Order: C-alpha cells, then structure tokens, then sequence
C-alpha cells in the first residue's frame, strides 16, 4: 500500500495539472472505491515551476518535442524516462519525471487525445513503484520531500 | 510500426535537455 500512496500522489497531481488549465479529470480512490497526496502535490508543483523557468530559458517548450499520437505516446514516455534516470535517481530528477508528465497530459488534452491521460497516469505510477520507491524510501520517503518545500 | 527516426531523435533531445536542467536537492 505504499504503491497505493505513490498512485494517488500522481492522480491528484495530474488532476490539478488539467484543473488549472480547465479540463477536469478525476482519478483519485481515497474514496467511494492534509493528505499525503496533497501536500506531496503542492511541494511537487513548486519545484516542477521553478524547473520550467529554468528549462524555458534555454529551450523551446517540451510540448514541441513530443508528436503526440496514440501510438507514440508509450514510446515517448518510455524513452524520455530512461533516458532522464539512466545512471541514478535524485529529488530533482523526480521532480522533472513528474512535470514530464504532466505536460504529457496537458499535451493529449490539447491534442484531442484525452483518453491518453489515463495511460500516462498509470504509466507513472508504475515507474514509481517499480523504479523510483527504494530511491524514495531510502532518503527519507516523501516526508523529507516535502519538508524541503516549506 | 513506426516512430519516424526523426521523432526519436527530438525525444532523446528532450531527455538530454531535461536531464541538463536538473538540480539534485530539486
């Protein structure tokens, strides 16, 4: 069930990627079927903007880099992923993993490919719990991420 | 059946970019 921790920390994030930009989007089972998905969420958001300001700096918008189709979407996340945690893991890293993400979704929204959300979604939750959670655990879990965003 | 090379390319661009931009800490 710490699995289960790392997929509603990326439904509510996604959620609010898309809320803010005016599609709503709804993946969250807490339930029906101060919450570590919320304030993950929020420290999460605030590291990934200070990232896209450095990012756009220097380069063209990531939603230029992606040729989005249903078909290329799991090769685009696939490859972009390995290529960014190949020799390790680290906060920052995370960080970028979570707004590739993100603009991946924002990204099939804009490219009428909606459906393509709830891939990504699941494909993120998986790289978590299968590549990212020992990384995680063993330097202190969430909790020490978020306190570095107080 | 297919990914243009082409496209490869701007993803592996992509990843090298973010990589670039990363700090450790966040």
């Amino acid at each position: 069930r710490s699995g289960y921790d790392n997929r509603e920390i990326v439904m509510k994030y996604i959620h609010y990627k898309l809320s803010q930009r005016g599609y709503e989007w709804d993946a969250g089972d807490d339930a029906e079927e101060g919450t570590e998905s919320e304030v993950v969420h929020l420290a999460l958001r605030q590291a990934g903007d200070d990232f896209s300001r450095r990012y756009r700096r220097d380069f063209a918008e990531m939603s230029s880099q992606l040729h989005l189709t249903p078909f290329t979407a799991r090769g685009c996340f696939a490859t972009v992923v390995e290529e960014l945690f190949r020799d390790g893991v680290n906060w920052g890293r995370i960080v970028a993993f979570f707004e590739f993400g993100g603009v991946m979704c924002v990204e099939s929204v804009n490219r009428e490919m909606s459906p393509l959300v709830d891939n990504i979604a699941l494909w993120m939750t998986e790289y978590l719990n299968r590549h990212l959670h020992t990384w995680i655990q063993d330097n202190g879990g969430w909790d020490a991420f978020v306190e570095l965003y107080g | 059946e297919y990914i243009k090379d082409c496209v490869f390319k701007d993803w592996e661009e992509l990843g090298e970019e973010i990589r670039l931009k990363v700090f450790v800490l966040g």
